[PDB]
């Protein structure tokens, strides 16, 4: 329930993950880092990080293939400042992230930027899968995950498929299918709330 | 579509010196509600307090609340 | 020929005089608030509704008389308008907070009829003046819905109208044919013989509060949060006169005197705790 | 030039003595003119003590540069005094000037404002004068609350210096002329913060502020969030209204406002805005539903404020409680719901809160938010969950709370009550597969390359 | 003060009108005001004109700028020439005395002069 040491760690995580509009892909990477940290925190104690949800979706739109046009979730959307978004680099394949990506390089080669962005995308994709798999309960599933579907189909738009590789395309397609499945699960299982069935005192 | 409810929240348990429970009844009845305090004693202290008997408990600003508190704290500094 | 009229302000009412213009007798048996305090067309009964949900009815002579005749505790939720039927001495409408208006008989210990249909708070109502307007009851909700029922078949409303605002007041006419609804900044003259909305009129900024019939059933004063009192004729409904008050207002009425009911004086009630009387004699 | 300082102050001394005393008087005043020039240079230098001498010579001039019993003083001289002190980049000079006399003396205040008028009529200096404008804070209550004068409490008994209305008038004009000049973004937001406390109470008529404020209020964004304070101040004082106040509020509340810094002030305002009494249930229901839906992504330092306010609103409006404990009345609906699960009748992104069907929804958001990671926050959701006992919750103990407050809370907790750990810790903490231990790999290790 | 005028005119206020009319920004407000309210403004300003003939110096400049900005707004809702009708009737009033008002002016600017001059003798003597 509560710890002297385990929880303020989570609090530091939450401050970083809520605050700090990302100025760099290194910030993006360490955001991915603390997001999966909090996932490994609330594994099998199904507590919830809105900071992680909004930060993940914020990153997902900040990769900006075309544009965050309109009505993409309720999470606070911000602007990718330094061209920090994907280009039509659909040939740079997927890879796993390394801790060196926690370093700043304003001199970074654009092919490395493309590959690193794509790897960030795929890892956040995995994060989405894991979080859905662990949060299929918790009745705000619909209102928490509907924006994920929205962002997903928005990235599945053709002006984004132009820049996207087919690997990530199959990834997010799997995501949309699995997530729609769990959405229908939540929708069919959902019941109204009756909290004050109070036991009267004798 | 906007009317100030700056007075509506007064049907509540007031805390005070000894009893933490004093509801809205009236100024004198709330003073006698406080322990040890007489009814005419309540009359005396409110008519020194310059507060209206027509006022109900909780119709009073915090200034005159704590004025009533200090004048029940010292019944001698004010003459009696 | 009375010398009485009631004001309801806070946890109390204060029965006032018309002649001396003085608060004759306060009644503070109200627990929580007091949303309407009106007297029976005798002049001997005051009824009023608290905020816990009880409605109390008690007798007053001219002055220091507060004998609590009856109390009803049905609604469990505040009542905002209890009003007497202007013909029968024994029936009163009571629109509560919750969803409900209902007719009480005084000797009866359970309400005579109950009308529903409203969906939000209900906070204005009246009876229908006119001869054939016998048991005809009009209420405006906050739900942008005014409804009139007959008492004979307690089904839904016989008629209903939807506005775009919270309808914060209503009054019929002594012609018994037309009716003012008051909603947002927008009053609305309506036909009830034809159920046809005649005309919307807006000459205020903010939401209105109250409408008052005047001199001979021939004019209506209106009162709005604009600090504004504005009186219209009932033929063309032009802004005929009015004035300003230094605090936004909440209630308004002119009241008549005596022989042939010439208007004795008006009084406005402002949020600033101030009850202003403007008087004229003849 | 410390000997020049000594010469200057002794010259001020002999000047005030000859003024207290008193074809020659032409040179006798030539002295004072050239000494004013000396004092221009000496303020352009210590300049704070030079400023002290300057107020002294202003005093002596007002006292006895006249035959009349009244004390007129050179507004021109004061004007160039103001000119030099506002062009001077010395923050300490400006501060000593503001604190020592402007926050002290009302003659100074009034004549200061009009000197500012003249000088502005004829950028960094804009920032300086803006600092000074902000430095004046306190509005006196009454003409007898003026009650202190640097020179010459006038016996006019109708004097502009005796009438509070004129001081308010002059400062009013100062603010009018300054916004007429134009000011920065940061100046704009600082004004819009401190206005209703200290600038809007300066006006004999704030209606041009009503104009300017509803313009930046209809502008949108954080500036409009700050503009809410001013427009409420004005609708409360002088009931000049906005057209569509509540629908404006409902669409005004949005995603990031909870993440905005000034949500504390915002929430106190909203506490009033639903402390009103003439409110329809579905409107306050709309505000409930929208706030829960944003709490689904809120910071917890906001959620701690979010919940008890709901306890309040539920206590005042029982026709909201149906979103807490909602029975299917009919067994037919029970069949329909057990067959087909529930969709939310509420409409997100509907403009009119009086038409969003917040009624017939439920607080699935907050009951899921119970399962937050933070324990105090979870308990506060449990407060909604549990029972309705306390008559109210203040929010004042809840406001202004941040991650900083939470971290110092856990810090100022005990060094260690003896804690617990996790036994049977696996060794393959960074090992990628470990196919011989049968314990599934850390998800981080599976999605992270360490090599 | 644009919304102030809008509010005050449509609510037909008296003292709000006085407050905003006691006093550039004037022009900005008349840019940003409305049309139908401006015609009603025109009507009550001709009313003030008729009621006390003291100052012309602000209010003429006001109606100048009304006809500047929303002049053609009366072209847009041109049933209210009856508003425009009385202004003709109003502004023909203040032209009345001018048919010989100058016949005052000179003989008075006459006695001005020597009174300046014998005064201009006076410190000299």
């Amino acid at each position: 329930h509560f710890h002297q040491v385990c929880t303020p760690a989570m609090l530091a995580i939450a401050r970083y993950l809520g605050q700090k509009v990302p100025a760099a892909l290194s910030d993006f990477a360490v955001g991915i880092y603390l997001s999966i940290l909090a996932l490994q925190y609330q594994d099998f104690a199904k507590r919830y990080v809105p900071e992680m949800m909004n930060f993940l979706l914020n990153t997902l739109c900040a990769l900006a293939p075309e544009r965050a046009k309109s009505k993409l979730g309720n999470f606070p959307v911000h602007e990718p400042p330094a061209g920090i978004r994907i280009k039509d680099a659909t040939n740079t394949p997927i890879r796993q992230l390394n801790c060196g990506d926690c370093l700043r390089k304003d001199e970074l080669s654009p092919a490395e930027t493309s590959s690193l962005q794509i790897a960030i995308l795929s890892t956040a994709t995995a994060i989405l899968k894991s979080a859905a798999d662990t949060w299929h309960k918790l009745p705000a599933f619909i209102e928490s995950f509907q924006p994920a579907l929205s962002v997903a189909q928005h990235l599945l738009t053709k002006p984004n498929a132009s820049h996207l590789p087919s690997s990530l395309t199959s990834k997010l397609n799997d995501l949309a299918s699995h997530l729609s499945r769990l959405l229908q699960l939540s929708r069919l299982s959902r019941r109204p709330l009756e909290l004050h069935h109070h036991r009267p005192l004798a | 579509s906007l009317v100030s409810g700056e007075k509506t929240n007064f049907n509540h348990i007031l805390r005070l010196l000894n009893t933490n429970v004093d509801g809205k009844q009236k100024v004198v009845y709330a003073l006698t509600q406080i322990k040890g305090v007489g009814r005419r004693y309540s009359n005396l202290v409110c008519k020194k307090a310059d507060v209206d008997l027509k006022k109900r408990a909780g119709e009073l600003t915090s200034e005159e609340l704590e004025r009533l508190v200090t004048i029940i704290q010292n019944p001698l500094a004010y003459k009696i | 020929t009375n010398d009485l009229f009631a004001v309801t302000a806070g946890p109390r009412v204060e029965i006032f005089s018309i002649r001396k213009r003085e608060p004759l007798k306060t009644i503070g048996r109200f627990d929580s608030e007091a949303h309407c305090g009106e007297i029976r067309p005798d002049g001997r009964v005051l009824v009023a509704g608290e905020d816990t949900g009880r409605m109390q009815v008690f007798d007053v002579g001219q002055g220091t008389r507060a004998v609590i005749l009856k109390t009803w505790h049905i609604h469990k939720q505040p009542v905002w308008v209890t009003k007497w039927s202007p013909t029968e001495l024994t029936t009163l409408m009571s629109c509560s907070d919750d969803k409900t208006v209902r007719l009480w008989d005084l000797p009866s210990n359970d309400p005579t009829r109950l009308f529903t249909g409203h969906t939000d708070y209900v906070r204005c109502g009246a009876f229908m003046p006119g001869s054939a307007n016998s048991n005809l009851l009009v209420s405006g909700s906050y739900d942008e819905t005014v409804r009139v029922w007959d008492a004979r078949a307690p089904g839904g409303a016989v008629m209903t109208f939807k506005h775009a605002d919270p309808i914060e007041d209503v009054l019929p006419l002594p012609s018994g044919t037309t009716l003012l609804a008051a909603s947002g900044n927008a009053i609305s003259v309506l036909d009830l013989v034809a159920a046809k909305p005649l005309r919307l009129i807006t000459n205020h900024q903010k939401t209105v509060t109250s409408l008052s019939l005047a001199s001979q059933g021939r004019r209506v004063v209106s009162g709005s949060l604009d600090g504004h009192v504005k009186v219209f004729e009932t033929t063309s409904w032009n802004v005929v006169a009015g004035a300003k008050y230094p605090s936004p207002i909440l209630s308004l009425s002119v009241i008549t005197a005596g022989a042939s009911h010439d208007d004795r004086h008006l009084a406005v009630g402002m949020q600033s705790g101030v009850l202003s009387i403007r008087t004229r004699l003849s | 030039p410390k000997w020049s300082l000594a010469a200057a102050e002794a010259l001020c001394r002999v000047f005030v003595r000859l003024l207290a005393a008193g074809t020659i008087i032409n040179w006798l005043r030539d002295r004072l003119s050239d000494y004013d020039g000396v004092l221009l240079s000496m303020l352009q230098s210590l300049a704070v003590h030079a400023l002290v001498l300057a107020m002294a010579v202003l005093k002596a001039q007002a006292q006895h540069l006249t035959d009349r019993e009244e004390a007129i003083f050179p507004r021109s001289f004061f004007l160039e005094i103001i000119a030099v002190v506002l062009e001077s980049p010395i923050e300490h000079l400006r501060g000593h000037f503001s604190e020592n006399f402007v926050k002290k003396y009302d003659d100074i205040r009034f004549y200061t404002f009009e000197a500012i008028k003249h000088f502005l009529t004829e950028e960094d200096v804009r920032n300086n004068v803006f600092n000074l404008l902000l430095s004046i804070e306190d509005v006196p209550e009454s003409n007898d609350s003026l009650e202190n004068f640097f020179i010459e409490r006038p016996p006019k008994k109708k004097h502009p210096l005796l009438s509070l209305s004129q001081h308010k008038k002059q400062a009013q004009e100062a603010w009018l002329a300054f916004m007429h000049l134009g000011l920065s973004k940061e100046q704009r937001k600082k004004v819009l913060e401190v206005m209703s406390a200290s600038i809007a109470p300066w006006f004999t008529k704030p209606e041009m502020l009503m104009d300017f404020l509803t313009d930046c209020y209809n502008s949108g964004g954080s500036v409009s969030l700050l503009a809410l304070s001013g427009v409420f101040y004005l609708i409360q004082e002088r009931n000049l209204d906005y057209p569509e106040f509540y629908t404006k509020l409902y669409s005004l509340l949005d995603a990031d406002i909870l993440h905005s810094k000034y949500r504390s002030r915002f929430f106190r305002l909203l506490d009033t805005f639903l402390a009103s009494t003439h409110l329809p249930a579905v409107l306050v229901a709309s505000f409930i539903k929208r706030l829960a839906r944003l709490a689904l992504n809120a910071p917890p330092s906001a959620i701690v404020v979010i919940v008890p306010w709901f306890y309040n609103l539920f206590k005042k409006h029982p026709l909201t409680t149906f979103m807490m404990h909602r029975v299917p009345r009919t067994k037919e609906e029970r069949e329909k719901l057990e067959k087909d699960g529930l969709d939310d009748p509420f409409l997100p992104n509907e403009t009119d809160p009086m038409e969003t069907r917040a009624i017939d929804s439920c607080l699935w958001e907050i009951v899921q938010l119970q399962s937050h990671y933070h324990p105090n926050v979870a308990t506060i959701c449990k407060i909604i969950s549990e029972q309705f006992t306390k008559q109210a919750y203040n929010l004042e103990d809840f406001l202004d709370h941040s991650y900083g407050s939470l971290l110092e809370a856990e810090m100022t907790k005990e060094v260690k009550k003896p804690p617990v750990i996790e036994f049977m810790i696996p060794k393959h903490i960074f090992t990628k597969a470990a196919p011989e231990e049968e314990k599934k790999d850390s998800l981080l290790v599976s999605l992270w390359d360490f090599g | 003060l644009g919304t102030v005028l809008n509010q005050a005119l449509r609510t037909d206020d008296s003292d709000l009108l006085e407050s905003c009319l006691q006093t550039l920004i004037i022009q900005n407000t008349i840019n940003r005001m409305d049309s139908s309210l401006a015609g009603t403004l025109l009507s009550k300003l001709a009313a003030r004109m008729h009621r006390r003939p003291g100052r012309a110096f602000g209010l003429m400049r006001w109606i100048q700028w009304t006809l500047v900005a929303h002049g053609g707004a009366l072209v847009t809702q041109p049933d209210l020439i009856n508003r425009l009708t009385e202004l003709s009737r109003v502004l023909e009033e203040r032209s009345r005395g001018l048919s010989s008002l100058l016949a005052l002016k000179g003989k008075l600017d006459m006695l001005d002069a020597q009174l300046k001059y014998r005064k201009a003798l006076k410190m000299a003597g």
